[PDB]
DNA sequence: ATCTGCTTTGGGTGGGTGGGTGGGTTGAGGCAATT
DNA sequence: AGCAGAT
């Protein structure tokens, strides 16, 4: 992230049924493997 | 789902019970009856009381939190939390029913987006000097202002503070520490504030002294400052007159001091 | 899993201290004058570095200085093996006190010399020169730097225990019939000590732009690089900018742990910090120090 | 699908929003926007304008794009953005950060230019928003505007040093040195439990290696409030502000800024020990954009005044304009300012090119006016009065910071006056203590402290242009220039040149002087170019002498000598007139003396001697 | 997963072989330098 | 009472 740690994006991805969950980090703002990548490693 | 206090858009105050319309009805108002610091004892105490006196001190207005918005980076969802106290202690574990039903350990963290938040203010009330007794000191009360009432309090008012009178309970060690002696403040919830023409001027700007018709007419002078400094050639004339007394003790110069700083709206009076 | 740009680079180093010349050979003759006066740091040009390899070599260890200066001392101690055997130990009797001398890399004459105030986070780990005035030196002590223990129990010895910012202790006897884990005692006779001093710089003041406060730096120096700096000179200092953690916090023997409005907020998460957070500060480690600002033996000394 | 949380906004159309925002834009529509639609240019209003601004930073190789709200609101598509960026300023600036590197790196690819795109990926690119909205006050900053964009003027008062901020954690382990990083969420370190690598997965063998992480510059500053915006006159509040990568130190103390950031707020816990956090927040602003509040031609320009033949007196007026009839005393300054040659001396000590002057009379005439002057030209400077605690200091002075406890050597006004002129108002009341380091000065131009155990000198190369009253309620022509003085004589002897300006009652002088002050209620010079040009003369320019100098001056010493037994004059004179004569030269950017410099130095300094 | 155990606030019911660059800040009294 | 460690 170009932002400092605390810059502080929320994000919400929408699931193929209507769920929302949610990750944090720039990175996922813009891009989704980046987002499932993360939803993978924060198990 | 959610706590009430977390929609809720609006804050609560009581107006106490006014002098005249207690009389009307033959009834005692002792929510509007003022007191001084020196009466309000530890028996008053979770009561809808008044204060009279000086505001000596007031904090800069702050985020007092409300009611606390989680999420879960697993389960997708949003915990609340309600905090009445100076302290608490966050959530660090996931409790919804996803979470436990599947065991997933989702960590819980804060956001400040979601929570709720009311304004907080602390000042400070001192006793008059006419209330306090023969050979004392003046005492101060503390005071919490939350929500709309805010920034209606300053240094230096004689206001009639009406609020709710309760303690402050310590937490945790000094809690234990302390023993039964317990903090006090007041919950403001309302809030009263107090409040030939050079010829005539200068006769008129102290008549308890002897005429001293050139000196008056100088000090008027003074108070006016007439002046155009527009030079805007590097620098600019002075815009301001200024002037001196002086005379052998028994003259009113005190008193002209005093008359001609009471009189100007930025008066500042001090001794060498 | 061996490090295999750290190895190269190591290479590389052995080859510049036995084929530079400028026509006899510079570093090799050095290390023979080192050999003969019996001294510890060894003085590196940092200009004579660039030349060779076409500037390659120079870059990697002037942006990463931390990592590579453990290779750095294996590729001397190697070219010293081959020239000067006995320069390795420590200098009527047999003594028999002759451990491993603790070599010093000292650098100097960099390209460009920078200022307290354009110190930024982005040259951490890196070799760099600054410039200050002194205005305070604290005393030479002995710091910890190859910590020897011996296990409570059974009686084992741990010898080489790199040391952190804090005292550290091994966690795991070799003997495998024991069992100690968090138990030992320092060994104060094998251990080996380095010499360290503390010097506060501040930016010189024609630097300080007009109606500032001055910015300050805390120096670190080892070695015979100690005393060589007194308050009110002005130095130019050549090390490596490195961050130094609270140590409190980390957890340390017998020590209880614990400008900016409470936003100056550390890293948490790490297994040694249960509930706290790491803090942060810059600091250098100078390897090198320049001040800008009987008649046998006097003519002896003349040329 | 991506959404922003707590909103209903894709993320996905504010890219391609602000992508088309970007690819297609131009000025006209903002001067349509604000009614300036009559003033549109053919060429640049016409041309696009973002397109430009990318090219030329690629250009230029920076990364940063300054950005103005309103022109997101001057595009039909962007005004959903523009209120999305003042309400979620975190998200949508991040969207904006990646398409600006996203569009940087699609116009190489499309234009297929001979640039180099690996150095383009490798950087991080930001935009800096400002002028989002009237700017509101410190003390209207409500619970409302918690994580939101507002903009703040204050004046700054204080910077602390740069704070390294984590990034990305690194990992070694202790049974097979291998090495992972792990980035940094709301700085927390997500360290592993066993090894990455399969062969070896030992677990709880981590350590943190301080000195090969990642770090980032962060730096707290303190701002204060606008005089203006105090409603009545008591203490101005103070808000504290956080500043990353390159706007760190980016405003320096004492400095009027406006700075746009969001509105944040964070708890305080209420230990060093537990997780327990005090329920009141504290608040802070995150910036993200400051704002503050020599040429070929104009070299030609001074090659054109400097060709003109009245210069002398065209700088002499310009000095000093609304004084009135004092052309010697401004004469005498302007060849201060300007200073003579410096020697730098091998086989002999070093001789100063400095001018001291003197500007003593009675207290009705302008000489505080003449100081000030003089400070406003100087390129470098100080203004001070004797026994003046308001004054930083005339002598180095050994103190302990306030803020950080710690001793710091503090330069005083004469060393900060290095290069420059130190005017001292009050030259009658002195320390003699201050006097003594004033004779150090002017006599050894260094200042040396040898206390609280530094030993140390600094350079102290400054003129000085003192003012002096006299003891009584008025300067007595009768008595001398030392008894009216008050200064000792081996003081008041090392001014190369002291001027008498004295109040005679005169029907006609205070006619016109009066004439001239009422009046107040040959061009003249910006001071601007004055101090640019002192500054280009004084430092390319350095005169020489000649041989026809060396005889003039020889002649008019010895004349000077023989006029006394008095003595008249003294070997000081010579000091005086070769500098006054060097620094004549400078003003007109001669590179020689000739008979004329040395002539006029003679004039200034036989004058000076002349009513002194 | 449960049982066992230490330490706060800040303050003298921890201290001066931990000190004052870890905070608790006015009041009085002695000494050198300044007068 | 919260958190740090041994069975
Ligand atoms: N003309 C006057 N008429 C009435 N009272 C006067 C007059 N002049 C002086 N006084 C009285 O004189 C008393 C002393 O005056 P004040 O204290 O103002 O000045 P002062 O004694 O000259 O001052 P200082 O305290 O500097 O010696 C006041 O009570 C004032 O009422
Ligand atoms: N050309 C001038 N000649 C004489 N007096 C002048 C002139 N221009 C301005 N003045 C007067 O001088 C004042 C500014 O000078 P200033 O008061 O500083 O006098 P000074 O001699 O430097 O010091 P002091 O403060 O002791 O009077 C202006 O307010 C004006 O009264
Ligand atoms: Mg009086
Ligand atoms: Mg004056
Ligand atoms: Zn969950
Ligand atoms: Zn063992
Ligand atoms: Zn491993």
């Amino acid at each position: 992230s170009a932002r400092h740690s605390r810059f502080g994006g929320l994000l919400s991805i929408q699931t193929p049924d209507k769920t929302r969950l949610t990750v944090s980090g720039s990175q996922a703002l813009v891009d989704e493997k980046i987002a499932l990548q993360k939803l993978d490693d924060s198990k | 789902l959610f706590p009430p206090n977390l929609t809720r858009r609006y804050f609560l105050y009581f107006k106490p019970l006014s002098q005249n319309c207690a009389r009307r009805y033959r009834k005692k108002a002792i929510s509007s009856k003022p007191l001084s610091v020196r009466q309000i004892k530890g028996d008053f105490l979770g009561q809808l009381i008044t204060v009279r006196g000086i505001i000596t001190r007031v904090s800069d207005v702050k985020p007092a939190v409300e009611v606390i918005a989680y999420t879960c980076d697993q389960c997708g969802y949003e915990v609340f939390q309600e905090v009445n106290s100076r302290t608490f202690t966050p959530l660090s574990e996931c409790t919804s029913e996803e979470c436990s039903q599947n065991q997933t350990k989702g960590q819980l963290f804060m956001s400040t987006r979601a929570s709720k938040f009311s304004a907080f203010q602390e000042c400070k009330i001192q006793e008059l000097s006419q209330q306090v007794p023969v050979g004392h000191i003046p005492r101060s009360l503390n005071i919490h202002v939350n929500g709309t009432l805010v920034r209606s309090l300053s240094p230096g008012d004689i206001v009639d503070v009406t609020g709710i009178f309760l303690p402050a309970p310590y937490t945790g060690f000094k809690a234990l520490k302390a023993g039964l002696l317990t903090e006090t403040y007041l919950e403001a919830q309302f809030v009263r504030q107090h409040k030939d023409v050079y010829n005539r001027l200068a006769k008129s700007i102290a008549p308890e002294i002897y005429g001293n018709l050139d000196v008056k007419k100088a000090l008027l002078l003074l108070l006016v400052g007439g002046v155009d400094k527009r030079v805007g050639d590097g620098m600019k004339i002075r815009g301001d007159i200024n002037v001196c007394l002086m005379g052998d003790p028994g003259v009113a110069k005190s008193q002209l001091l005093k008359a001609i700083c009471k009189i100007s709206p930025r008066g500042v009076y001090t001794t060498g | 899993v061996d490090d295999v740009t750290g190895e190269k680079v190591r290479e590389a180093f052995e080859q510049f201290l036995e084929d530079f010349s400028v026509v006899e050979k510079v570093y090799r003759a050095q290390i023979e004058f080192m050999k003969i006066y019996d001294l510890n740091t060894i003085y590196i040009d940092y200009q004579h570095l660039s030349m060779r390899e076409n500037g390659a070599l120079a870059m990697a260890i002037s942006e990463q200085y931390y990592r590579f200066l453990p290779f750095l001392q294996k590729g001397l101690r190697r070219v010293v093996r081959k020239y000067a055997p006995e320069l390795l130990n420590t200098s009527t009797s047999t003594s028999p006190e002759q451990t491993e001398r603790v070599f010093q890399i000292s650098f100097f004459n960099l390209p460009t010399v920078h200022r307290i105030r354009d110190i930024r986070s982005e040259k951490i780990g890196s070799l760099l020169s600054i410039s200050g005035t002194v205005t305070r030196t604290s005393e030479v002590r002995p710091e910890l730097y190859k910590a020897s223990f011996t296990c409570d129990m059974c009686r084992a010895i741990v010898d080489n225990v790199e040391q952190s910012f804090k005292y550290t202790e091994p966690t795991f006897c070799p003997n495998p019939s024991c069992e100690n884990r968090a138990f030992w005692t320092l060994n104060v006779t094998r251990s080996r000590f380095l010499d360290w001093q503390k010097v506060r710089i501040q930016e010189n003041a024609n630097e300080i732009p007009t109606g500032s406060m001055p910015r300050t730096l805390d120096v670190i120096l080892r070695g015979d690089s100690v005393e060589r700096a007194k308050p009110g000179d002005r130095c130019k200092f050549t090390g490596v900018e490195i961050v130094v953690p609270d140590v409190t916090q980390l957890g340390l023997p017998g020590v209880k742990p614990s400008t900016t409005e409470g936003l100056n907020s550390g890293v948490t998460g790490l297994r040694s910090l249960g509930v706290r957070d790491l803090t942060y500060k810059i600091s250098f480690l100078a390897c090198h120090v320049i001040s800008i600002g009987d008649q046998e033996v006097f003519l002896n000394s003349l040329s | 699908l991506r959404i922003i949380w707590g909103t209903n906004v894709s993320i996905q159309e504010c890219t391609t929003n602000f992508r088309n925002f970007l690819m297609s834009f131009k000025y006209k529509f903002r001067k349509i926007l604000d009614e300036r639609e009559e003033f549109i240019n053919n060429t640049t209003d016409e041309e696009l304008y973002y397109i430009k601004q990318l090219n030329e930073m690629r250009e230029l190789g920076t990364s940063n794009l300054n950005l103005d709200a309103r022109n997101l609101l001057a595009y039909k598509q962007t005004e959903d953005l523009y209120h999305q960026l003042l309400n979620y300023p975190q998200e949508v600036i991040s969207i904006m950060d990646q398409t600006i590197k996203d569009c940087m790196v699609s116009l190489i690819v499309d234009n297929n230019l001979d640039y180099d795109l690996d150095e383009i990926e490798t950087k991080f690119y930001k935009v800096r928003p400002y002028n989002v909205g009237s700017c509101k006050g410190m003390r209207e900053l409500n619970p409302n505007d918690i994580d939101k964009l507002i903009n703040l003027k204050g004046l700054v008062l204080r910077s602390t040093p740069v704070i390294p901020d984590m990034k990305v954690a690194f990992f070694k382990c202790n049974v097979c040195d291998h090495t992972m990083a792990v980035e940094i969420d709301r700085g927390v370190i997500q360290e592993p439990a066993r090894c990455e690598r399969i062969d070896c997965n030992e677990p709880n063998s981590m350590s943190l290696i301080h000195n090969r992480c990642s770090f980032a510059d962060k730096q707290v500053i303190k701002l204060q409030e606008t005089p203006d915006f105090v409603p009545d006159g008591q203490t101005p509040h103070s808000i504290s502000l956080c500043v990353y990568d390159e706007l760190v130190d980016s405003c320096r103390a004492g400095d009027r800024i406006e700075v746009t950031g969001t509105f944040r707020s964070i708890p305080i816990r209420a230990n060093s020990r537990q997780r327990v956090l005090k329920s009141l927040y504290k608040t802070y602003v995150d910036v993200v954009h400051v704002k503050k509040v020599i040429t070929d031609q104009d070299l030609a320009k001074i090659r054109e005044v400097a060709a003109r033949e009245d210069l002398y007196s065209l700088l002499a007026r310009s000095i000093a304009p609304s004084i009135y009839e004092l052309e010697d005393v401004k004469k005498g300054i302007l060849l201060q300012l300007f200073g003579g040659t410096n020697k730098t001396f091998t086989k002999g000590g070093r001789y100063r090119g400095d001018i001291n002057i003197l500007l003593c009379g009675d207290p009705s005439t302008s000489k505080s006016q003449i100081l000030q002057y003089v400070h406003k030209i100087t390129p470098r400077g100080v203004y001070t009065s004797g026994k003046g605690s308001s004054a930083v200091g005339l002598t180095a002075y050994i103190t302990r910071d306030v803020d950080t406890k710690q001793l710091v050597l503090e330069s005083g006004a004469l060393v900060l006056s290095d290069g420059g002129v130190c005017c001292i108002d009050e030259f009658d009341k002195m320390s003699d203590s201050t006097r003594s380091v004033l004779h150090e000065v002017m006599e050894q131009q260094t200042i040396s402290i040898a206390k609280a155990g530094i030993i140390t000198t600094l350079n102290a190369r400054s003129s000085i242009l003192a003012s002096a009253n006299p003891i009584g309620s008025r300067y007595n022509p009768n008595l001398p220039v030392t008894e009216n003085i008050d200064l000792p004589p081996p003081l008041l002897s090392r001014f190369d040149l002291v001027y008498l300006v004295l109040d005679k009652v005169d029907e006609k002088n205070d006619r016109e002087l009066a004439k001239h002050l009422t009046n107040l209620y040959d061009d003249v010079l910006p001071v601007e170019f004055l101090t640019m040009y002192i500054s280009y003369a004084k430092e390319h320019i350095h005169p020489i002498i000649t041989e026809a100098a060396k005889t003039e001056l020889v002649r008019a010493y010895v004349g000077m000598r023989k006029m006394g037994k008095r003595i008249t004059a003294t070997t000081r004179q010579l000091e005086s007139m070769i500098r006054l004569a060097e620094a004549h030269a400078k003003m007109k950017l001669k590179n020689v003396v000739e008979l004329e410099d040395v002539q006029e130095a003679v004039r200034l300094i036989r004058s000076a001697i002349k009513d002194y």
